[PDB]
């Protein structure tokens, strides 16, 4: 996260780390949506242009964390994957449309003060809250400064970072880029004029864009960190997978097994 | 860069 | 069943459950046409 701040403890108990186990590295963020299911971006697992194709045994999920690099000994839980599910129409050839994947955990995590699932939006929550100008919140352990152009100024955080960003109008989104934007995406970020900055950045992909409902005070995940051009570049915006538009597939796959 | 995790996780 | 279990979703043990607010959540709520 670029221009964010350190998260408080327990501020985002659904945040998950996607961790590969050899070499040990952070791949991406993710989110806990029940005791056995994790949501992330499909491009974290599967991206043929770069010969990226992770399977279950390649990966660990780490839940309950705050420190990026510490093994957080009586706090985090580490889990193994039993099944990865990518959207059958994820478009990695062109524009990362339907950039979504579900992961089944080998066995359920227990909740705690540090581990708690986020809600998924329904129609009226989506309708009400997904409006330009409304702010949501993005969290992650990715770079603090632009890294598809690998950067200094500090580099990597020690703790989970947070930033709050406005949703932007679709015309301005589509006018900022040459990429074809779909209805399964939205964009977010401040405009060049507004004074404030901030963005997700490398290593943040796959993580939650969340909003808090003013009607029932619950946190809902509205987006997944999906893509962008650079990090925090003026006149560019982050793009997020639209979680409500792909909710039938999510329900479908967690109903089919589903046991 | 990461601290060592327990070998029951690999 | 209820949700996927929860039901309890999106209420954080250390914040909403204890009626405590985080440092920046007012910024979000104030952008939602403030409210009143
Ligand atoms: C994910 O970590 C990044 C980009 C996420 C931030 C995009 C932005 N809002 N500037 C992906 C970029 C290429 C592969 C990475 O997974």
């Amino acid at each position: 996260i670029v221009e964010g701040s350190d998260a408080e403890i327990g501020m985002s108990p659904w945040q998950v780390m996607l961790f590969r186990k050899s070499p040990q590295e952070l791949l991406c963020g993710a989110s806990l949506i029940s005791d056995r299911w994790v949501l992330t971006a499909a491009h974290c697992l599967l991206y043929p242009p770069w010969d990226k194709n992770f399977t279950e045994n390649d990966l660990l999920v780490r839940i309950g964390k705050h420190s990026r690099t510490r093994y957080e000994r009586n706090i985090e839980k580490i889990s193994m994957l039993e099944k990865i599910y990518i959207h059958p129409r994820y478009n990695w050839r062109e524009n990362l449309d339907r950039d979504i994947a579900l992961m089944k955990l080998k066995k359920p995590v227990a909740f705690s003060d540090y581990i708690h699932p986020v809600c998924l939006p329904d129609r009226e929550t989506a309708a009400s809250l997904l409006q330009a100008g409304y702010k949501g919140r993005v969290t992650g352990w990715g770079n603090l400064k632009e890294t598809w152009t690998a950067n200094v100024g500090k580099g990597q955080p020690s703790v989970l970072q947070v930033v709050n960003l406005p949703i932007v109008e679709r015309p301005v989104c589509k006018d900022s880029t040459r990429i074809r934007i779909t209805d399964n995406m939205f964009c977010a970020g401040y405009k060049p004029d507004e004074g404030k900055r901030g963005d997700a950045c490398e290593g943040d992909s796959g993580g939650p864009f969340v909003m808090k409902s003013p009607f029932n005070n619950r946190w809902y995940q509205m987006g997944i960190v999906s893509w962008g051009e650079g990090c925090d570049r003026d006149g560019k915006y982050g793009f997020y997978t639209h979680v409500f538009r792909l909710k039938k597939w999510i329900q479908k796959v967690i109903d089919q097994f589903g046991e | 860069d990461f601290e060592e995790i327990p070998e029951e996780y690999l | 069943t209820f949700g996927s279990g929860e039901a309890d979703c999106g209420l954080r043990p250390l914040f909403e459950k204890k009626s405590l607010e985080d440092k920046t959540e007012r910024e979000l709520l104030e952008s939602y046409i403030d409210g009143r």
